[PDB]
């Protein structure tokens, strides 16, 4: 209605679902028949990279993939003019429960991304870009590979793109999975061909990346958002979402809700609105909801919580932080314990190990604690132990995942503690509802 | 509880098999470890049916293709584990009462173990 | 306490005053002034000269002023008709070059 | 004899005390400290010390 | 030079330098396991985590060693919180460290051992000790693997000393090892099967555990017992 | 081997800097993976030789990933999502069922050799849970015992996955469960 609003808006419009689920959108020409390239042609010829930076810098565009670092500032870490090209690396892997948003974008609207990346590319003066896709999404890798041949055919790639000696080229790079392959330094090993080990970080990829050449890595969503920006202006961007969290975001949900999936909604819409109105209400008694990503602190199912805006900065004010928009709704049909159990059985698999504290500590110890307790072999002592173990991990890690991995269980011991203390002290196995839905 | 005993008895069993296969194929066996709690046992009751905590089958290069370890006496989470080098295959033997010794939940048999072994032996065949 | 009239004096004469948190105390003197100082103490009612420990600080993992150092332990026997239990050490760093010192 | 009853017989700070040997069986940290104690033996801090006592001989 | 104060003492020490070194110059100390003389650090041991004021205090304890220095800096090492944490990390390290001390021939040279006892000890004056919170069975993995005509390898010794793998890169620039599986499943190995590098044996010394030992003197003597006779080589003209 | 298919290298080498070569290892592996269903030692050594690196290096690297393989693995590699969302969706029960269906434990290959198993981490298809993928060929969404066995029996009968289709249905990008 009015501006800088979210929730339900007559003037909200989807764009990243304006044509997703609509087929043949892997035809360039179909894509064409809903803009693009035009916008690049103009931009190259209109405004400097710096100027479109400033545009986004007014847009306030934040990071994605659980990031929220304003991308303007993120360009402020870039050099420009150093005789060395730069690289645009798409963090096109995400994998974590509740997390799946980028997926369909890759599958259904390749030529979009590519335009966004051409735009972005030019912006960070990178004449080649790698899209590093998880190699588990096959369709997406196919559809992308096809698109790059398309664009290359029509001379939208090459070394001249509109006779403009912006030279821009892409390659797709199919993964072999693991969260950590996302890590900004780790990825650089992976790609450059070397098993991940997160590197030194006072060197940022930003100031020197791949073989010295400074790279910028962005999430798909982020990249997609460049096109709307260039199309419709930063004021128009600011017009959507809160001051705090501007634009729309690809919020997602999972768990027992009538329609789970990705809902591209303005930012500052409440949980309540999303969960009931859009997702289609719950189906089953919810214990808690793990809002965003899954690394986010899960917060119990409560009204006052639901009415909080789903945002970067108000889950903040509930002492949490925003993930990838990947909510999980958790029933009390299962035990919360069993959730965190399973969660740390994920993390433990996926340990970098580079976080040593977390190699031996978590992926050795922490996990085993759970296991003992919920067979019904626990004692209060152990939970106390476990509790006390947490700050020893918490501060410090070589990748901030561990510290993120504590946060859910941390929260669950802040709130739901009781449940743990019960089942443990009573040497009681966790219940098992039949999960045939 | 006394689960322990049948497990131990199973651990011997399994070990026996490991030797059998070893001789059978002529493939190299080496005992790896003995119990701490045997070393530092020194008048406190010992009654374990063997002395052997860890043992392995090696290719014939001193490199194992199969490791086989029991949990110690009072070391909680009593299970027996296997793991195939360079495979990321980690097997957790439980005991289940009213059944026998189970691999996840599927009862172990010697043949199961042999199959695991042959695929190991032949596949990984590091030497 | 007998000690105290020595202590204010020591302080007055600026002598450094070592103290272990185990409540043991040394008084760092020069060689010259020792004898007389120590004379005054016995006069002040110091009963009992218990010890003389000769110290070799040939090799030490901290610096010391001298290599040879003597230490007297003087005591006031309170179980005697005089005394207060006033027990304390006097340390006196000693030139290696001259291994001299007036007796007590 | 009147003032005599059960109790631990040495200081239970295992940093400064050698540990019980009925526990080597158990923890590594035990083993480490044990080993260490009887090899190297601790470092007391720097200091001089004296205590006067009454022996039989004075 | 850079104006440093580590706790109670100040030092000049020119810039670009590690906090760590100034710490040791200052006569203050920390447990240390990853980084080493003549070698570029990594953060891996995470033992050199301190807090620093410059005057505020970092929210995350940076590996001092890895960080550069700053003028007017305060370094806090006698922190109660440090000591606690040290112990912590120690415990974590010890989780799978297999009990083998008497036959450990890293032994007197088990610097790891010495750090443990230095910096460790439970947080509690005690009236009853604690030793652990761990109690589950340890990992059991690889041992008695001759790695070379000179060097025996028993794998579960390694702390994930990354030193040797690192060495191979840094020093000869000839590599032959690698970490294998990920996470806790990991472990270092070769696939050379006998390392044809002309420099190799230094890794024995580098190994901050007893994983790589000189088989020829395995079970032959004990660390302390040896007379370590500084003397001169002549076997090459170096 | 790919000394007949060196072209694939040329294709991939163009993507990299002259000295950026090690990246290609990943594609090479995945190529081998497809064609032989796992990786024999020699191949890895061969890749190593090609890229000029040490085998050991390449091994660790290989070993850094779920995807790659090194043993006889049954033809239809059922890569069962086991993680949270799916677990909540009865992937738990599914995994029980599967394992008992084939009988054979994990790390085993069916004696027939048409079925390799592995639990697996999130497939980011949580909305369409519980989902499993058979090889990297598109996601077998929201399977139930019926859907599962129908697929199984088809595979069991030597068919391909896009020849036997699933009863019930699922939503698209947004899913609906009933
Ligand atoms: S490596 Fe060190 S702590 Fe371990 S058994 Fe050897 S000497 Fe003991
Ligand atoms: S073998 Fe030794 S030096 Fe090498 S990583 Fe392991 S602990 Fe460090
Ligand atoms: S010496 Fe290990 S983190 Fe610095
Ligand atoms: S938890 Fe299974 S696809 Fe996400």
């Amino acid at each position: 209605t009015g501006p800088i609003l979210s929730g339900l808006d007559p003037r909200f419009e989807r764009t990243l679902y304006a044509h997703v689920g609509k087929e043949g959108s892997w035809t360039l020409d179909y894509y064409l028949r809903h803009g693009g390239y035009e916008t690049a042609k103009r931009v190259l010829k209109e405004k400097t990279p710096d100027e479109v930076i400033e545009e986004v810098k007014r847009s306030g565009l934040r990071g994605r993939g659980g990031a929220g670092f304003p991308t303007g500032l993120k360009w402020s870490f870039m050099p420009k003019d150093d005789g060395k090209q730069h690289y645009l690396i798409c963090n096109a892997d995400e994998s974590e429960p509740g997390s799946f948003k980028d997926r369909y974008i890759l599958e259904d609207v390749p030529h979009l991304l590519i335009e966004g990346m051409i735009l972005a590319g030019y912006a960070i003066r990178a004449t080649v870009g790698y899209i590093y896709v998880r190699g588990e999404y096959r369709r997406a890798a196919d559809r992308l590979e096809q698109a790059i041949k398309e664009a290359r055919a029509r001379g939208y790639l090459g070394k001249n793109l509109f006779g403009t000696d912006f030279s821009f080229d892409l390659h797709v790079h199919r993964g072999a999975g693991a969260y950590i392959c996302g890590e900004e330094t780790a990825l650089m090993n992976s790609l450059e061909g070397l098993r991940a080990n997160p590197r030194l970080k006072p060197p940022f990829p930003a100031q020197s990346g791949l073989w010295g050449k400074p790279t910028t890595i962005n999430n798909v969503e982020t990249l997609a958002s460049v096109v709307p920006i260039m199309e419709r202006g930063a004021d128009w961007f600011a017009q959507m979402g809160t001051e705090q969290s501007k634009g729309m975001k690809l919020y997602q949900i999972s768990g027992p809700v009538k329609r789970p999936g990705v809902y591209e909604l303005p930012m500052g819409t409440t949980f309540r609105e999303l969960i009931y109105e859009w997702a289609g209400g719950p189906l089953e008694p919810i214990q808690a909801i793990i809002p965003g990503g899954s690394s986010t602190p899960p917060l119990p199912f409560t009204e006052e919580v639901l009415d909080t805006p789903m945002s970067y900065e108000h889950l903040q004010a509930k002492g949490s932080m925003l993930g990838t928009g990947g909510v999980i709704l958790i029933p009390e049909r299962v035990s919360m314990v069993d959730a965190m159990w399973n969660l740390t059985r994920f993390y433990a698999h996926e340990s970098c190990g580079k976080c040593t504290p977390c190699r031996e500590g978590v992926a050795g110890f922490m996990v085993n604690l759970f296991a003992k307790i919920g067979t019904g072999q626990g004692e209060e002592k152990d939970v106390e132990n476990l509790e006390a173990l947490l700050p020893l991990i918490e501060g410090r890690s070589f990748c901030p995942l561990a510290d993120a991995a504590v946060w859910p269980v941390k929260g669950s011991l802040r709130h739901f503690k009781d449940q743990y203390l019960a089942l443990a002290r009573e040497k009681r196995p966790v219940p098992r509802p039949s999960l045939w839905r | 509880a006394s689960s322990e005993r049948e497990l131990y008895e199973a651990w011997v069993e399994l070990l026996s098999w490991m030797r059998e296969y070893a001789q059978a194929k002529g493939v190299r066996f080496e005992k790896e470890a003995d119990f701490p709690d045997f070393i530092y046992r020194m008048e406190r009751p010992y009654d374990l049916p063997t002395t052997i905590m860890t043992a392995s089958l090696s290719d014939g290069l001193g490199e194992p293709f199969l490791l086989a370890d029991v949990s110690p006496r009072h070391a909680k989470l009593k299970r027996i584990g296997l793991r195939l080098p360079r495979a990321h295959i980690h097997l957790h033997a439980h005991y289940e009462p009213g059944k026998g010794l189970v691999t996840g939940k599927i009862p172990l048999t010697k043949e199961r173990f042999f199959a695991l072994a042959d695929r190991a032996r032949e596949a990984l065949a590091f030497a | 306490m007998r000690l105290e009239r020595v202590l204010e004096e020591a302080r007055a004469k600026g002598y450094p005053i070592e103290d272990n948190g185990l409540g043991n105390l040394w008084v760092v003197l020069p060689r010259e002034r020792f004898k007389e100082e120590m004379a005054h103490y016995k006069a002040m009612g110091f009963n009992f000269l218990a010890d003389i420990v000769g110290l070799d600080y040939l090799t030490y993992p901290d610096p010391r002023p001298e290599r040879f150092a003597v230490v007297y332990e003087l005591v006031s026997l309170p179980g005697w008709k005089d005394g207060d239990g006033s027990r304390f050490f006097v340390r006196v760093y000693v030139p290696e070059e001259d291994p001299r010192l007036p007796t007590v | 004899l009147e003032r005599l009853e059960p109790g631990p017989v040495r200081d239970p700070n295992p940093q400064i005390t050698p540990p019980p040997r009925h526990l080597l069986e158990t923890s590594m940290e035990a083993v480490i400290y044990h080993f260490k104690h009887y090899t190297e033996g601790f470092h007391p801090p720097k200091g001089e010390v004296y205590v006067p006592t009454e022996s039989a001989r004075g | 030079m850079v104006r440093v104060k580590v706790n109670d003492r100040i030092v000049e020490v020119p810039p670009g330098t590690s906090v760590m070194d100034a710490v040791f110059h200052a006569g203050y100390d920390v447990p240390l396991f990853c980084s080493e003389k003549h070698l570029s650090p990594i953060g891996a041991c995470r033992m050199c985590l301190v807090r620093i004021g410059l005057i505020q205090w970092q929210p995350k304890l940076a590996a001092s060693c890895v960080t550069a220095v700053a003028d007017g800096m305060v370094v806090d090492t006698l922190s109660d919180v440090v000591r606690e944490a040290q112990a912590g990390m120690v415990e974590f390290t010890l989780l799978n460290h297999p009990l083998d001390c008497p036959t450990c021939d890293k032994g007197g040279a088990c610097e790891l051992q010495d750090r443990t006892v230095e910096y460790g000890l439970y947080e509690k004056p005690l009236e009853l000790p604690v030793y652990t919170r761990f109690e589950f069975t340890r990992r059991h993995v690889d041992k008695h693997h001759p790695l070379s005509p000179f060097v025996i390898l028993d794998r579960e010794r390694c702390i994930h000393c990354k030193r040797c793998v690192r060495y191979f890169e840094e020093v000869p620039g000839d590599e032959v090892l690698d970490f294998i599986e990920r996470g806790v499943h990991t472990f270092i190995g070769t696939m050379d099967f006998g390392l044809p590098s002309g420099f190799s044996g230094n890794i024995t010394d580098i190994c901050p555990v007893g994983a790589l030992l000189d088989l020829t003197a395995r079970f032959r003597a004990r660390n302390w017992e040896m007379e370590e006779t500084p003397t001169t080589c002549a076997l090459c003209p170096v | 081997f790919f000394d007949d298919k060196q072209d694939f290298l040329e294709e991939t080498f163009a993507k990299y800097p002259p000295e950026g070569r090690r990246a290609a290892i990943m594609p090479l592996l995945r190529r081998v993976q497809q064609e032989e269903g796992w990786i024999r030692p020699e191949r890895i050594e061969e890749i190593a030789r090609l890229v000029g690196t040490t085998p050991t290096e390449v091994m660790g690297v290989a070993s850094f990933y779920s995807y790659y393989q090194f043993v006889p693995t049954g033809k239809y590699h059922l890569q069962v999502c086991a993680t949270l969302s799916c677990k909540l969706a009865g992937a738990e029960e599914l995994w029980d069922y599967l394992t008992e269906t084939l009988g054979i434990g994990p790390g085993e290959v069916t004696p027939d050799g048409l079925f390799s198993v592995q639990k697996v981490e999130c497939l980011g298809s949580c909305h369409t849970a519980p989902v499993i993928q058979v090889n990297d060929e598109p996601y077998v969404e929201c399977v139930t015992r019926a859907r599962l066995e129908a697929l199984l029996a088809g595979l069991r009968a030597g068919k391909r996955l896009e020849e036997i289709e699933l009863p019930g249905k699922c939503g698209h990008h947004v899913h609906e469960v009933e």
